[PDB]
RNA sequence: AAAUAUGUAAGAAGUCCUUGUUACUUAAUUGAACGUGGACAUUUGAAUGAAGAGCUUUUAGUGGGCCAUUUUUGGUAAGC
RNA sequence: GGAAUACUGCCAGCUGGGACUGAGGACUGCGACGUAAGUCAAGGAUGCUGGCAUAAUGGUUAUAUGCCGCCCGUCUUGAAACACGGACCAAGGAGUCUAACGUCUAUGCGAGUGUUUGGGUGUAAAACCCAUACGCGUAAUGAAAGUGAACGUAGGUUGGGG
RNA sequence: GAAAUUGUUGAAAGGGAAGGGCAUUUGAUCAGACAU
């Protein structure tokens, strides 16, 4: 009925199930990378590392790393045109990804030279 | 005068525009002439403009400043690249060997400022100073400026 | 995918630890004696939505039916030969399959195992008691699409030229 | 296309080139044809200063600049350049100072009965107005 | 002299000559590859009931999937689907390999198309007949912007056993512009179906005939 | 001046194609005019009613403007003009003029009568 | 805790190797970001489609909308 | 036990019946057939044999007849509308002009460019000729006082291409 | 000396109505093609 900045969020910005408090001090270790692709995922414990709604679920790529807890950024883009907007999120809210085919970049290249000598 | 209108005097009962869906007088143009100030038709583009889109500077009762300009990146043309002339020698030095006088009788010919490069040996007559990079440029190569008290 | 096959232990459903998916088949045809054992298929109907073990060892022209494993009304009439009976066995395979793979009265879809089709009747015992010995009495006759089919050898040979040869088979039927 | 309309002659040129091209293999043609076509803007107006910076050096200058438009006087108090390069027209100070140089004001036709090949010819064309932008309100470009 | 007018000639002629006794050292010959196997599979099923089973045997080709409906008022996804499976015409129709990025698509369309599943002859005719070129037919001739390989009978000899460089071949043939039913119609109501009668669905087998009448 | 079989292959709408309701109401006049209005059953084109006419009805180039039975035409209207066609045959052929007098006419005939040329305005006055 | 729909990623300018730059912080042979020299790309799941593709200006009309199928809000209901 | 048909296929296997259609020197280039000159059809449409007719054939046109077709213009989601305008003819009637501007496109010049009023003259509103000016443009930025550019690149490289 | 519009002559059509559109029958009328 009103349009405040967390509106509708009641279940999106949800929490847990039983993991209902306190950052996994792992989810806190780990190092960014002025290039590595991050995947937003808000968590009410924090609160800059709350990503203002829309950018929920959306995966992008670290463009800033103010690594002093200040997570990175990335952007993404949105509807009509895609005008890519950038958002400075915080270290406790973002997460890695499935660029995990570089595992198959490797698999490829390597197995492919072992294919050179093989052929 | 076979414009682009005559081609219209026929098809459609109008052209500009959509039958009856619009077409009125001084009309829809909300106001007759730059109207819709901070209200109706507004969207900026805009503004400032040292006049009419947001006021603030300082007033007076004015007159005529000074016909100035002439950069040094070409104090060669200046008025002496005429021939030219007192050319690729060396003068030598001051005295009266290569004096081009950037000026007139009532309101100017410049203020030898510019970028440039020069090369040889010009005397520079003026008052329009200046550039001090200019100075530092003329004297760069036997350059010497003079003014008028 | 996929390819090739076999099986042969029950009728059917088998060989897991990895498992199957589809329809080892054999086009459930028929139907012995004169015009009994018939495609009798009930017209006497209030529409397609039905079925259940029709098989009168009664007599023949003395055959009888059914209407569900049973719980929306489950009836059971008889029939004799040419009425709510013949004369289509389906539009088979293609509808005939829909059928089998809508015997999800035991959990399939595109999964593992096939006909695995309940009890007997010359389903098995047929091409599964014995193994169609003539499958051998088959080899004997090579016969080939041969004779005039075929006869290319003694004919279209003079055409296997046109085979890719727009050529000869441009000479006649296929032009512009 | 390629048209443009006017100065028959101007048109005739189109022919000789359209005449070459499709005809000739290569490129410096193709290019100078679709070039002969273009409209008065997006059609620079390269100056001797340009045709000069361009030549000397870039590690090649024994080539013939082919500016497909006018070609300005400019005033680079010295240097320049002695080279052969022209086309559409040339301003006073130009084919004049290009005459001190001095190479040859090539007249883009002649410079084809020569340029027959295209080799050692540098197609130099360049610049953006005159007008910004639009549209001032971000902010960004002005006016 | 103008014996050069007889230069290229000796060539061209004999040249053509070779190619064809080539086009034909093969174009038959393969009609044995094809034939050969078609007996084997028979024999196979038979070795089956030599005992048991066998012999489930999978396929594969697919399938002239021919547009059995319209333009006006069609889906929105399923539209672009059609568009990219590339068949923009009423009674039209391409051929598409039985790969799950193919299949999946097929189904997303099933409602409104008609996944046949080609026969041999149906390919021949559906090739040769209305089937051909971005412009018509002359063997190694036009059909040698191949260049993998040439022969109308080779466009077939690929298409109808797809695989290998194969179906960049099918990138070629504006496809169809097949006839409206021709003889038969397809029973009653068509524009909705599968089994249950009609159209709108994936015959096989009975995939040809509804094509058989057309080209 | 041997003519494509396109005699009567010209072209359809051998038939005036004239203004809509005007085939009726009094001071509605000449033609084509595309009742350009917001409803008129014509501009819509439901079955029945005038037929409007539009490129595609046009006449097939290889027998286009000539077109006559003979072929071509030209208001030869001054002897020399009445040449202008001398060497050229057949195809093309002349007509006199609204304008061209009585006296001069017998000539124009005459003169061309022999120069090899055909007069459409055969007669005239 | 579905289905539908919804983000990304894809073969690959990509890895792999050598070192070089200083405001950065590590105690630094600490890394960071950038750059040189060097091996292999047409690439061995993605599929399918291209009447190239990208790009810049400009200036009309329009802003009263209405139908259906499914999913729904109010309302006994409605051609609401 | 031994066949037989039925049914579903695919021939590069034979032939009848009808219908409509004919839009280019050679050529061609693809081919076949013929052991052989050459022949088809193969290609570039379809070429052949024989008959008829001084108004025959079509064009209009008015009629009849099968079928079909309601008033247009109008604003409307919505017009045949039980919404408005219009009995009928003529002839008239409506996006122009100007100042001042945006694009864009011609044309001249071009780092310059336009004579401006006004002079010179003239076959006199013409045409042709020219001053010390002026306007716009070649410098910007500041409220203002001020102050004001390389390396028309070698203290600008960097990926981009044609 | 157009038109609305009226007279007369001449033809043609009409079971509550006006007049289109496609094909043709009939009548009326016209051009070409003339081939020498």
């Amino acid at each position: 009925k009103s349009h405040g900045y967390r509106s509708r969020t009641r279940y999106m910005f949800q929490r847990d199930f039983r993991k209902h408090g306190a950052v996994h001090l792992s989810t806190y270790l780990k190092v960014y990378k002025v290039g590595d692709i991050v995947d937003i995922k808000a968590n009410g414990s924090i609160q800059k590392g709350m990503p203002h709604k829309f950018y929920q679920g959306k995966t992008g790529v670290v463009y800033n790393v103010t690594k002093s807890s200040v997570g990175v950024i990335i952007n993404k883009m949105v509807g009509n045109r895609y005008l890519e907007k950038r958002l400075n999120l915080r270290v406790e809210h973002i997460k890695h990804s499935k660029c995990r085919q570089e595992f198959l970049e490797r698999v490829k290249a390597n197995a492919a030279k072992r294919a050179e000598a093989k052929a | 005068m076979p414009s682009r209108f005559t081609k219209t005097r026929k098809h459609r009962g109008h052209v500009s525009a959509g039958k009856g869906r619009i077409g009125k007088h001084r009309k829809h143009p909300g106001g007759r002439g730059m109207a819709g100030g901070e209200h109706h038709h507004r969207i900026n583009m805009d503004k400032y403009h040292p006049g009419y889109f947001g006021k603030v500077g300082m007033r007076y009762f004015h007159k005529q400043q000074a016909h100035f300009w002439k950069p040094v990146l070409n104090l060669d043309k200046l008025w002496t690249l005429i021939p030219e002339d007192k050319r690729d020698q060396y003068l030598k030095s001051a005295s009266k060997e290569t004096a081009p006088v950037i000026d007139t009788l009532a309101a100017g010919y410049g203020k030898i400022l510019g970028k440039g490069r020069i090369p040889n040996v010009p005397v520079i007559v003026k008052a329009r100073f200046v550039s001090k990079l200019a100075e530092e440029k003329i004297r760069a190569a036997g350059g010497v400026v003079e003014l008028i008290a | 995918m996929s390819a090739q096959k076999a099986p042969k232990w029950y009728p059917s459903e088998d060989v897991a630890a990895l498992k199957k998916t589809r329809k080892a088949a054999r086009p459930q045809k028929l139907r012995a004696s004169l015009v009994p054992g018939t495609v009798l298929i009930l017209l006497a109907g209030r529409f397609r939505g039905k079925r259940v073990v029709y098989l009168k060892h009664l007599e023949d022209n003395t055959l009888l039916i059914s209407g569900p494993f049973k719980v929306n009304g489950v009836p059971l009439r008889r029939v004799n030969a040419r009425y709510v009976i013949a004369t289509s066995t389906k539009v088979s395979v293609e509808g005939v399959n829909v059928e089998k793979f809508n015997v999800e009265y035991f959990a399939k879809e595109k999964l593992t195992k096939k006909e695995k089709k309940e009890a007997n009747l010359f389903p098995e015992q047929q091409n599964k008691e014995i193994k169609a010995e003539r499958v051998e009495d088959q080899k004997v006759v090579d016969k080939a699409l041969i004779a005039e089919i075929k006869k290319t050898p003694l004919l279209k040979q003079y055409l296997s030229a046109s085979f890719s040869l727009k050529n000869g088979d441009k000479p006649h039927m296929l032009k512009f | 296309t390629a048209p443009k309309s006017d100065n028959v002659y101007l048109k005739l040129l189109v022919k000789l080139y359209t005449f070459l091209a499709r005809r000739t293999d290569a490129p410096f043609n193709k290019v100078v044809l679709k070039a002969l076509f273009l409209s008065k803007i997006n059609r620079p107006p390269v100056s001797v200063s340009r045709i000069a910076r361009a030549l000397k050096q870039e590690g090649a200058a024994n080539k013939t600049v082919v500016v497909v438009g006018t070609v300005t006087d400019d005033a680079r108090i010295f240097e320049f350049p002695k080279t052969t390069v022209a086309a559409l027209r040339f301003t006073a100070g130009a084919r004049a100072k290009i005459v001190k140089a001095g190479g040859e004001c090539i007249t883009l036709d002649q410079l084809a009965v020569r340029a027959p090949k295209g080799q050692n010819t540098l197609i130099l064309r360049g610049p953006r107005n005159s007008r910004e932008a639009v549209r001032h309100f971000g902010m960004g470009p002005h006016k | 002299t103008a014996e050069q007018v007889a230069a290229e000639r000796a060539a061209r002629k004999a040249a053509n000559k070779e190619k064809r006794a080539i086009i034909l050292e093969r174009n038959a010959a393969y009609q044995k590859e094809y034939e050969t196997a078609e007996r084997n599979i028979i024999q196979a099923k038979r070795d089956a009931k030599a005992a048991g089973s066998y012999y489930v045997e999978a396929q594969h080709k697919l399938v002239f999937v021919v547009r059995i409906k319209g333009i006006n008022k069609i889906p929105p996804k399923p539209r672009k689907v059609l568009q990219l499976l590339r068949l923009t015409r009423i009674n039209s129709g391409t051929f598409v390999k039985v790969t799950k990025a193919t299949l999946e698509l097929l189904k997303l369309i099933e409602p409104y198309v008609a996944y046949g599943y080609p026969s041999y002859s149906t390919i021949r005719q559906l090739v040769y007949k209305r089937g051909f070129g971005k412009i018509n037919k002359q063997r190694v001739p036009l059909s040698d912007n191949a260049y993998g390989i040439l022969s109308i009978d080779d466009l077939i000899h690929e298409i109808i056993t797809v695989g290998p460089h194969f179906k960049q071949a099918n990138n070629f043939l504006w496809p169809f512009k097949l006839s409206n039913p021709s003889g038969g119609w397809g029973v009653p109501r068509k524009f909705k179906h599968f089994i249950q009668g009609g159209s709108f669905g994936n015959r096989e087998e009975f995939i040809n005939k509804l094509v058989k009448s057309m080209n | 001046m041997a003519s494509l079989p396109h005699p009567k292959i010209v072209k359809k709408h051998t038939k005036k194609f004239k203004r809509h309701h005007s085939d009726r109401y009094h001071r509605v006049a000449e033609n084509w005019r595309k009742q350009k209005g917001i409803d008129s059953v014509v501009r819509r084109r439901f079955r029945g009613n005038i037929s409007q006419p539009k490129i595609g009805y046009g006449s097939n180039k290889k027998t286009k403007f000539l077109s006559p039975s003979g072929h071509k035409t030209f208001l030869v209207a001054n002897v020399k003009d009445l040449e202008t066609l001398t060497m050229h045959t057949k195809t093309y052929a002349a007509e006199i003029a609204h304008n061209i007098s009585a006296k001069n006419r017998v000539v124009i005939l005459a003169r061309a009568k022999a120069l090899g040329i055909k007069v459409t305005n055969p007669k005239g006055r």
